[PDB]
């Protein structure tokens, strides 16, 4: 009803009443899911732009398949073999399930008000990144399906100084 | 530490001294891992053998590729002429969702790490005295023989 993540641009934004009564556990699970989807969206937005200008020269499949040649965007999933996707998914699962490659020194020792404001800002930035990723995916798919549709050319219609 | 798992001829078979220090949680997690590895090994046995036989489900997997058109063995997943990566990724995601939303303990059956009753069972209430121990030994031995055979099959099809 009233917790972190309520800021004045609007105020509550629950039109369809997806929560209504629920419970503390269900609300906490929903908050965790929102934070996870938000962090994933922010990482996706950051990673959708970097390869346009920089490229690591590693040979996914030694001998050939060298990053320097695979397409960027939604066309990489077809080029990358299934083995690499499985390996990286298993790796991130090892990171998530266990404490491996994770350090509790990032929790920090911030005071209460600072922590609350920082959490609200984190949620806001992530909520923006979600729709950012949605728009990126829709533009990429529409352009790839039919070249010339949505005449704005190049990936990343903004930031035209890259090209 | 003498429980289900040293049945048949030899007894405590720990040539490397794995359980030199030992603990209960390590014991339980190792038994659970062995059981899961064996179960997946025998299910993969069923799948691999029934595919090598020649049987195939009807229909198509991709846009115009039947279930019987894909190669048999390692080439199905990796290498030229393989299943489209989108379909394989979708199947992997579905399997992950099923694993994370089906085989968890949501009631409290507990007992052995690997029991997922959640109220549903056929006859695991009337039998009690000793069928549990030898049944668990049977499943463990089948899993171990499975894992050995499936590693052999994979290496044979790789070197073949
Ligand atoms: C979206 C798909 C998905 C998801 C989310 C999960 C999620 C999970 N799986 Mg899982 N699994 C899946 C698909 C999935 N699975 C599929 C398709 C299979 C094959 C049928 C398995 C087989 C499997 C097994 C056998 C086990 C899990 C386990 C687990 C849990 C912990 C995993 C972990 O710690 O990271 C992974 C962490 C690792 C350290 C990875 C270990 C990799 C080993 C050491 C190497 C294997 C050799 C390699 C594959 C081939 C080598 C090639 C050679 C040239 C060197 C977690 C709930 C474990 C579990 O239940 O824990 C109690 C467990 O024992 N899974
Ligand atoms: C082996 C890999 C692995 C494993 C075991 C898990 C395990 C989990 N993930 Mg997860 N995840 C993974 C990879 C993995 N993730 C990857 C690669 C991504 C993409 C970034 C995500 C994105 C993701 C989101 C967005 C959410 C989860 C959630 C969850 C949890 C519940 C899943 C559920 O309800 O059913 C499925 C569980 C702890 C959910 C969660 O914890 O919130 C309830 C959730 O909302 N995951
Ligand atoms: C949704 C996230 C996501 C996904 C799915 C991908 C997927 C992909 N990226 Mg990518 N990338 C991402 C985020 C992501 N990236 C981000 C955030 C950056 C900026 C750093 C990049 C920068 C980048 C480059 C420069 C290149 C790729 C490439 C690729 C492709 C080859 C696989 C690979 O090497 O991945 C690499 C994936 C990463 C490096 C992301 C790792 C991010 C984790 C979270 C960092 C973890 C912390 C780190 C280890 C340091 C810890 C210190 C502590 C303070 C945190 C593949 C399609 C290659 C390619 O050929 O693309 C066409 C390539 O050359 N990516
Ligand atoms: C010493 C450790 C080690 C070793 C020996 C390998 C070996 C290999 N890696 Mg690799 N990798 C490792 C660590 C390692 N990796 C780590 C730590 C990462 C970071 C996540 C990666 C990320 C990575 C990527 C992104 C890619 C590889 C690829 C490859 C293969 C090169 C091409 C090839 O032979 O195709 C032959 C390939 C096969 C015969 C298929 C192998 C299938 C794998 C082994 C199954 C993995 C299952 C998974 C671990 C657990 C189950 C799923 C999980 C959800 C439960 C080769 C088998 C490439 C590849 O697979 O291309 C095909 C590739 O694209 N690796
Ligand atoms: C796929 C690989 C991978 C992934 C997903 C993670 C994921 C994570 N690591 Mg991690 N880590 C990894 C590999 C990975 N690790 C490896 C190989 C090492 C070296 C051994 C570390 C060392 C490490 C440390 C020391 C710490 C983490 C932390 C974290 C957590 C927060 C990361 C963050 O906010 O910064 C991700 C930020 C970015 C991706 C932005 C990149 C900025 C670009 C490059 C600027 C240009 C998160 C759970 C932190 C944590 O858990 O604290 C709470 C922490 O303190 N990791
Ligand atoms: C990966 C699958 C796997 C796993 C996790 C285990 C795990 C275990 N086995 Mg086992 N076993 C397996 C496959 C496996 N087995 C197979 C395929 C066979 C048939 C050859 C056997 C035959 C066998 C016998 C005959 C006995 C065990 C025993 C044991 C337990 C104690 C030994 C130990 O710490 O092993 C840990 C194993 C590993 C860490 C795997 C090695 C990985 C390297 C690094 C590669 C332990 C729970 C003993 C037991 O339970 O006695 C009560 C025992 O007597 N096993
Ligand atoms: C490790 C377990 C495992 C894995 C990874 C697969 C994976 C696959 N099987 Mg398969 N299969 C399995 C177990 C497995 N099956 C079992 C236990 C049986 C016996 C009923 C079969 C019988 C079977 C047939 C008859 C056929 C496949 C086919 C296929 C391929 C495409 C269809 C699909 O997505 O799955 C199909 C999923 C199932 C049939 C579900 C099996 C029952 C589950 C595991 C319980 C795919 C690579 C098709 C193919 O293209 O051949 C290569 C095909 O024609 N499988
Ligand atoms: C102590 C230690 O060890 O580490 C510590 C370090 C530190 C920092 C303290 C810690 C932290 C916190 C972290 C990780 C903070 C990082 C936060 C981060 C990186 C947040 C990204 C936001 C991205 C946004 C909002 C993008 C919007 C994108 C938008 C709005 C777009 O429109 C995208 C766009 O594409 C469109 C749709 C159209 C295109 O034409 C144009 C562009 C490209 C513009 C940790 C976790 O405690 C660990
Ligand atoms: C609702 O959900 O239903 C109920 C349905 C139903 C049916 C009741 C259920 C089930 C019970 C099931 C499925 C039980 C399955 C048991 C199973 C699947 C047991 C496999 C053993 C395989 C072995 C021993 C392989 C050995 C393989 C060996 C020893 C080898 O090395 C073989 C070989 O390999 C090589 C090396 C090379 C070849 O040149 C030569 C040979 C062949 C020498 C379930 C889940 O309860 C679900
Ligand atoms: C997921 C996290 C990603 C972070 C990875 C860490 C990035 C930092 C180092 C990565 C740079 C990889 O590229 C670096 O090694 C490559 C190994 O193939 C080498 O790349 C070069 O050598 C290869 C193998 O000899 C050959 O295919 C080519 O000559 C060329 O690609 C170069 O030495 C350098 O381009
Ligand atoms: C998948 C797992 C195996 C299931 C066995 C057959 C299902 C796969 O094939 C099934 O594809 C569609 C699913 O409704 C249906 O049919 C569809 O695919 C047919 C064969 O490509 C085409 O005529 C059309 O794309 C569509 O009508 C049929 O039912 C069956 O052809």
């Amino acid at each position: 009803e009233n917790e972190i993540g309520v800021l004045p641009p609007t105020g509550f934004f629950d039109p369809a009443g997806l929560s209504d009564g629920i419970s503390q556990e269900k609300f906490d699970s929903y908050r965790l899911a929102e934070l996870k989807h938000g962090r994933a969206a922010m990482l996706a937005v950051l990673g959708y732009v970097a390869p346009e200008t920089y490229r690591f020269g590693y040979d996914l499949i030694p001998g050939e398949l060298s990053t320097n040649d695979i397409p960027n965007g939604v066309a990489a999933i077809k080029a990358i073999p299934f083995g690499g996707w499985a390996q990286m998914i298993a790796f991130v699962g090892c990171v998530e399930t266990y404490g491996w490659f994770t350090s509790p020194t990032g929790v920090l020792d911030l005071p209460d008000d600072i922590l609350a404001k920082r959490q609200t800002a984190e949620l806001q930035h992530g909520r923006l990144a979600m729709l950012a990723f949605l728009e990126l995916i829709r533009h990429d798919s529409q352009n790839l399906a039919q070249p010339g549709f949505d005449g704005l050319d190049n990936l990343i219609t903004g930031l035209p100084f890259l090209y | 530490e003498s429980e289900i798992g040293a049945q048949a001829p030899l007894g405590f078979w720990d040539p490397l001294g794995f359980l030199d220090r030992a603990d209960q949680e390590t014991f339980d997690r190792l038994r659970y891992v062995e059981l899961k590895h064996g179960r997946i090994a025998q299910l993969a046995f069923v799948g691999n053998l029934i595919t090598r036989a020649g049987y195939h489900l009807p229909g198509d997997i991709s846009l115009g590729r039947a279930f019987a058109d894909v190669p048999n063995g390692i080439a199905a997943i990796n290498g030229p002429d393989a299943i489209s990566t989108a379909a394989l990724l979708q199947t992997l995601a579905f399997i992950g969702f099923l694993e994370t939303r089906v085989m968890i303990d949501a009631t409290g059956e507990s007992q052995f790490r690997g029991d997922f009753r959640n109220g549903f069972d056929f006859g695991w209430d009337k039998q009690s005295p000793e069928w549990q121990t030898n049944k668990r030994a049977i499943e463990l031995n089948q899993g171990r023989a499975a894992m050995m055979g499936i590693l052999g099959l994979m290496m044979h099809e790789q070197v073949g």
